[PDB]
C-alpha cells in the first residue's frame, strides 16, 4: 500500500520531476535558491533583533519603584474619598487601578463605594466625563 | 520433508496438479478429488524414489514394487504417471546407469544446434528416448557459456560459477551424479574505496540499507503509482532510480526549507515583541521622569497634587508589569530559537563519497542482470524472483566445465561445425554447416526436427550468422529484438602466493566515478589454487573489450596494489580476460528482461515453429523447429539450471510429437 519509510514518493511529486528532461534539476535548484533566500532573511532579522536587544540594555531596573506594603483599611478618610473621585475621573471603571491608587482600600470597597457615595459625588456625571476621552 | 519434499525439490506443488499434468491427465483433474490425491501421491512418491538415488534409472517396475497399497492398485495410472515424469525429465534425467539398455534401433532423426547445457540436456534425453540425436557445435569444446580455464592446477570459470541454492534445483540432482566440488559463498564482502582503504561498518551498513530501500522504492513506483510509461517509452529500472534519488534529494531540501521557515517564523515573533518592549521602555522612561517631577513637589500638597503622584506611581508599576510579562515571553522565544538552531535536519541526502559507494551497489545489480540499469524493464526485471531456489549459492571448485563434459558422454557431437542455414519444410529439415577451420568444407544434415539452442545474442545478430529458410515468423523475430542479451566479462588473475584474506571469498572495489562503477568492481577467491577473479559489469563490460589484456590487467594490479600495498602484489603468472560480446558463438553473456520486454517474450522464444504445407491444400503439418536455451525459460532465465530445464523441456515435447504420447488415455 505505501512506500518504505523515510522515502517521500508523492504521486504528485514524480510528475513534477518527470515533466521534462531537466525538470528534475529545475525543481531541485529552485529550492536550492529558496533555501538561500530564507538563510539571507534569517541573518537580517538576526541583526535587526540583535540591534533592538542593545537598546533594551539596563532593562528597567533604574526606572523601578519599591512596592508599598500598606494594610488595607475600611474607613474612608476625607482624603481617601478625594483620591477616589479623581481616580474615577482618570480611570472610569478600572476597579484595580482605583484600588491600586488609594492603596489602602480594596476593589470590593472601591466597587461598593460608587453606590454608597453615589448622588454625593455625582459619579454618573464624572463617569460621562471619563467616557468623553 | 517426506513425499512432499520431493515435489518441492522438483519445482512442483505437492497438493495441487500443475497445468502440465492437467494436459496429460484430464480425466484425473476433472474427476473426483480423491483420485487427484492418489495421483498426487503417486507423482510425489515417484519423484522421491528418483531423488533419493539419482544415479540409477527408475524403471516403472522398480516404482511399482516400492509403491504400496492402496496406491499400487491401479497399475495403468502408475504406468501413466511414471511415463509422464520420465518424458518431461522430472525423473531419469542427467547421468544415470540405465537398467534396461537403449533400443538398438532408433526412431527419428533430430539435429541439435549447439552443445550448450540446454543442448546436451535435450540430447541426452532424446537419445535416452530412443531417438537419433546429433549436436552441431561451432566451438571446439562443449558447454558453450559454461567455460572453464585450465592450465596446470589453475582452474577458473570464464562462464558460470554459481549454483544458486539446492532447494528445488535440478543441479542438486546433477551434483550427486557428477562429483562436483560445491563450496559455499561466505556472503561477507568488504568494500575498499579508490584510496585502498576499507569503508567503515557504519557507512557500509548505512548505504546498503539505503540501496535496498531504494529498490523497495522503485517497486512501489512501479506497482502502486503505475510509473511504467514515460514519454511514450517504457520506464527503465535505472530511470526510476534517478527519479527516486532525485525525489529523496528534493525531500532533504524541503525539510531544510520548512525548518528554517520555522526559525524566521519565530525570529519575527521575537522582533515584533522586541519592538513592543523597546517602545514600552521609552514610555516607562518618561513616566519615571513625570513621577519624579511630581514627587519633587514637597508636601504638604493639595489632593490633585497627591493624586498625581499616586496616579503616576500606579501607572508606572502597571507598565513595569507589562514589560516583565513581555520579557518572560522573550525568554521563551530565545530558548525556542535555540532548540531550532540545534536540531537542524540532514545536510544532504547522500555525500559524493556516499553516492560513489552507492554506485558499487548498482554495479552489483548491473552484474546480476549483465546490463546497465537503464536497459532493465522496471516492471519486469525481477519477474523470475519468486522462483528463487532456497539455500545458499555455491561455487564449483573444480570448474563448472565438468558438468557439460559429463553430459556429452556417449553423444554424437560434431565440433568445429558452424551452422549457417536452417531449412525446414513440411516433409523434414536440413541444416547447412561449415567447418570453422576451413570455411569452404560444407556439410548437409537431414533430420525430422531441429532443436535450436543458439544463444539469444547469436539469434540477434544482424546481419544473420544463421539464416532460417523460411525466415522465422515475425512474432518470433520481434520477441528477439524486444528481449535483451547483455554482457559481463571476467579477468582471471593467477598468482603463486595467496596474499588476500583467504576467509573472504569475495571483496569489492568502489569505482572513482559512476560511469566506471563496474570496472573491476568485485573480486572472487573461490579456488584451492591462488586465483583472484575480477568482474567487469555494467557499461564497463562493453568498453573493456576494446582494451588490451595488459592494460586491463594493469588496472587490476593497481587496484589490488592499492588495497594491499604495492609490496604484496606479485606479477600474475597467467592472465585470461573474457570478451563475451566479442565471441561470435555467444555474442553476449545472458538474457535480461529489457525495458519494453516482459516474461511473455521468453514464452514466445520457446514456442516451436511449424512450417507451411509443401503441396498447397495439404493437411497442417507437424512443428519442425524447436528452441531451447536460457532465453526460452521464463521462470529461470540466464542460469545454467534454466538452460538445462529448457533442454529437458523441449526433449519431452519433441518426443511427444515424434514418438507419440501414450500416457494421455
Ligand atoms: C545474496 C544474493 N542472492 N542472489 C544473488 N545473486 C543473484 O541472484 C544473481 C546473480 C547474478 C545473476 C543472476 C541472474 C539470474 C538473474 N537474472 C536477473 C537478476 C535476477 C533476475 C542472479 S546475490
Amino acid at each position: 500500500r505505501k512506500p518504505p519509510k523515510g522515502m517521500f514518493l508523492s504521486q504528485e511529486d514524480v510528475e513534477a520531476v518527470s515533466a521534462n528532461a531537466t525538470a528534475a534539476t529545475t525543481v531541485l535548484r529552485q529550492l536550492d535558491m529558496e533555501l538561500v533566500s530564507v538563510k539571507r532573511q534569517i541573518q537580517n532579522i538576526k541583526q535587526t533583533n540583535s540591534a533592538l536587544k542593545e537598546k533594551l540594555d539596563g532593562g528597567i531596573e533604574p526606572y523601578r519603584l519599591p512596592e508599598v506594603i500598606q494594610k488595607c483599611n475600611a474607613r474612608w478618610t476625607t482624603e481617601e474619598q478625594l483620591l477616589a473621585v479623581q481616580a474615577i475621573r482618570k480611570y472610569g471603571r478600572d476597579f484595580q487601578a482605583i484600588s491600586d491608587v488609594i492603596g489602602n482600600k480594596s476593589v470590593v470597597q472601591v466597587k461598593n463605594f460608587f453606590v454608597n457615595y453615589r448622588r454625593r459625588f455625582n459619579i454618573d456625571e464624572v463617569l460621562q466625563e471619563w467616557e468623553a476621552e | 520433508s517426506g513425499v512432499e519434499g520431493a515435489a518441492f525439490q522438483s519445482r512442483l506443488p505437492h497438493d495441487r496438479m500443475t497445468s502440465q499434468e492437467a494436459a496429460c491427465f484430464p480425466d484425473i483433474i476433472s474427476g473426483p478429488q480423491q483420485t487427484q490425491k492418489v495421483f498426487l501421491f503417486i507423482r510425489n512418491r515417484t519423484l522421491q524414489l528418483w531423488l533419493d538415488n539419482p544415479k540409477i534409472q527408475l524403471t516403472f517396475e522398480a516404482t511399482l514394487q516400492q509403491l504400496e497399497a492402496p496406491y499400487n492398485s491401479d497399475t495403468v495410472l502408475v504406468h501413466r504417471v511414471h511415463s509422464y515424469l520420465e518424458r518431461h525429465g522430472l525423473i531419469n534425467f542427467g547421468i544415470y546407469k540405465r537398467i534396461k539398455p537403449l533400443p538398438t534401433k532408433k526412431t527419428g532423426k533430430v539435429i541439435i544446434i549447439g552443445s550448450g547445457v540446454s543442448g546436451l540436456a535435450a540430447a541426452r534425453q532424446l537419445q535416452s528416448f530412443g531417438m537419433d540425436v546429433t549436436l552441431l557445435e561451432a566451438r571446439d569444446r562443449v558447454g558453450g557459456r559454461v567455460a572453464t580455464f585450465r592450465k596446470g592446477n589453475y582452474v577458473a570459470d570464464l562462464g558460470a560459477m554459481v549454483v544458486t541454492g539446492l532447494g528445488g534445483n535440478p543441479m542438486a540432482v546433477v551434483s550427486k551424479q557428477v562429483n562436483m566440488e560445491l563450496a559455499k559463498i561466505k556472503q561477507k564482502c568488504p568494500l575498499y574505496e579508490a584510496n585502498g582503504q576499507a569503508v567503515p561498518k557504519e557507512k557500509d551498513e548505512m548505504v546498503e540499507q539505503e540501496f535496498n530501500r531504494l529498490l523497495e522504492a522503485t517497486s512501489y513506483l512501479s506497482h502502486q503509482l503505475d510509473f511504467n510509461v514515460l514519454n511514450n517509452k517504457p520506464v527503465s529500472l535505472g530511470q526510476a532510480l534517478e527519479v527516486v534519488i532525485q525525489l529523496q534529494e528534493k525531500h532533504v531540501k524541503d525539510e531544510q526549507i520548512e525548518h528554517w521557515k520555522k526559525i524566521v517564523k519565530t525570529q519575527e515573533e521575537l522582533k515584533e515583541l522586541l519592538n513592543k518592549m523597546v517602545n514600552l521602555k521609552e514610555k516607562i522612561k518618561e513616566l519615571h521622569q513625570q513621577y519624579k517631577e511630581a514627587s519633587e513637589v514637597k508636601p504638604p500638597r493639595d489632593i490633585t497634587a497627591e493624586f498625581l503622584v499616586k496616579s503616576k506611581h500606579r501607572d508606572l508599576t502597571a507598565l513595569c508589569k507589562e514589560y516583565d510579562e513581555l520579557a518572560e515571553t522573550q525568554g521563551k522565544l530565545e530558548e525556542k530559537l535555540q532548540e531550532l538552531e540545534a536540531n537542524p535536519p540532514s545536510d544532504v541526502y547522500l555525500s559524493s563519497r556516499d553516492r560513489q559507494i552507492l554506485d558499487w551497489h548498482f554495479a552489483n545489480l548491473e552484474f546480476a542482470n549483465a546490463t546497465p540499469l537503464s536497459t532493465l524493464s522496471l516492471k519486469h526485471w525481477d519477474q523470475d524472483d519468486d522462483f528463487e531456489f532456497t539455500g545458499s549459492h555455491l561455487t564449483v571448485r573444480n570448474g563448472y566445465s565438468c558438468v557439460p563434459v559429463a553430459l556429452a558422454e556417449g553423444l554424437d557431437i560434431k565440433l568445429n561445425t558452424a551452422v549457417r542455414q536452417v531449412r525446414y519444410t513440411a516433409s523434414g529439415c536440413e541444416v547447412i554447416a561449415v567447418n570453422t577451420r576451413s570455411t569452404s568444407q560444407t556439410f548437409i544434415y537431414k533430420c525430422d526436427a531441429v532443436l535450436c539452442t543458439l544463444p539469444l545474442g547469436v539469434l540477434k545478430q544482424q546481419p544473420p550468422a544463421v539464416q532460417f529458410v523460411p525466415p522465422l515468423p515475425e512474432w518470433k523475430t520481434s520477441a528477439v529484438q524486444r528481449m535483451g542479451f547483455g554482457n559481463l566479462n571476467k579477468v582471471v588473475l593467477c598468482f603463486d602466493r595467496v596474499f588476500w584474506d583467504p576467509s573472504v571469498n569475495l571483496f569489492g572495489h568502489v569505482g572513482s566515478t559512476t560511469a566506471s562503477r563496474g570496472e573491476l568492481f568485485l573480486f572472487w577467491n573461490l579456488y584451492k589454487a591462488p586465483i583472484l577473479l575480477a568482474l567487469v559489469a555494467g557499461e564497463a563490460a562493453g568498453i573493456m573489450e576494446n582494451i588490451s589484456d595488459d592494460v586491463i590487467v594493469g588496472r587490476c594490479l593497481a587496484i589490488l596494489k592499492g588495497i594491499f600495498g604495492s609490496s604484496a602484489v606479485p606479477q600474475p603468472k597467467e592472465t585470461v580476460v573474457s570478451r563475451w560480446r566479442a565471441d561470435p558463438w555467444a555474442r553476449g553473456s545472458y538474457s535480461y528482461v529489457a525495458a519494453g520486454s516482459s516474461g511473455n517474450d521468453y514464452d514466445l522464444m520457446a514456442q516451436p515453429i511449424t512450417p507451411g504445407p509443401s503441396i498447397p491444400g495439404a493437411p497442417q503439418p507437424i512443428p519442425r523447429l524447436f528452441f531451447a536455451g536460457e532465453h526460452t525459460i521464463r521462470n529461470y532465465p540466464a542460469t545454467v539450471h534454466g538452460a538445462l530445464l529448457s533442454g529437458l523441456r523441449e526433449a519431452g515435447r519433441i518426443a511427444d510429437q515424434f514418438l507419440g504420447a501414450m500416457y494421455t488415455l
